[PDB]
């Protein structure tokens, strides 16, 4: 389990996502 | 691109693709667009695909998303649902969740403590930003 990965990775779909 | 960039990158490509079968459809964009209260035009959505799409099959696939991917606080907003300024362990589980990630309270935790600077337990808009830059 990457934790900083998993974290930009969900910020980034959202950031794209909005 | 760093290794661990396209290692993020990776990572919100699995977000978009719902099915797993390395394809980003347009009804994929528009399903997690939705998901986080967004409602994308059909145009839209096929216009999205159609600027980063090399080999015009209609579809993005990993490589193509990585093209692409070679604003802060509207998604701060989607993070902080109570609006106090701060991120808390369940506000992050909830969204996660919604993404369709299933994990354990250890793993939330795990991951507020990579972006907690000032190590009050919860993430605050500036610790956010830096995070992202
Ligand atoms: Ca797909
Ligand atoms: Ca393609
Ligand atoms: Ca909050
Ligand atoms: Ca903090």
């Amino acid at each position: 389990f990457n934790a900083r990965r998993k974290l930009k990775g969900a910020i980034l779909t959202t950031m794209l996502a909005t | 691109l760093t290794e661990e960039q396209i290692a993020e990158f990776k990572e919100a490509f699995s977000l978009f693709d719902k099915d797993g079968d390395g394809t980003i459809t347009t009804k994929e964009l528009g399903t997690v667009m939705r998901s986080l209260g967004q409602n994308p035009t059909e145009a839209e959505l096929q216009d999205m695909i159609n600027e980063v799409d090399a080999d015009g099959n209609g579809t993005i696939d990993f490589p193509e998303f990585l093209t692409m991917m070679a604003e802060i606080r509207e998604a701060f907003r989607v993070f902080d649902k109570d609006g106090n300024g701060y991120i808390s362990a369940a506000e992050l589980r909830h969204v996660m969740t919604n993404l369709g990630e299933k994990l354990t309270d250890e793993e939330v935790d795990e991951m507020i403590r990579e972006a907690d600077i000032d190590g009050d337990g919860q993430v605050n808009y500036e610790e956010f930003v830096q995070m992202m830059t």
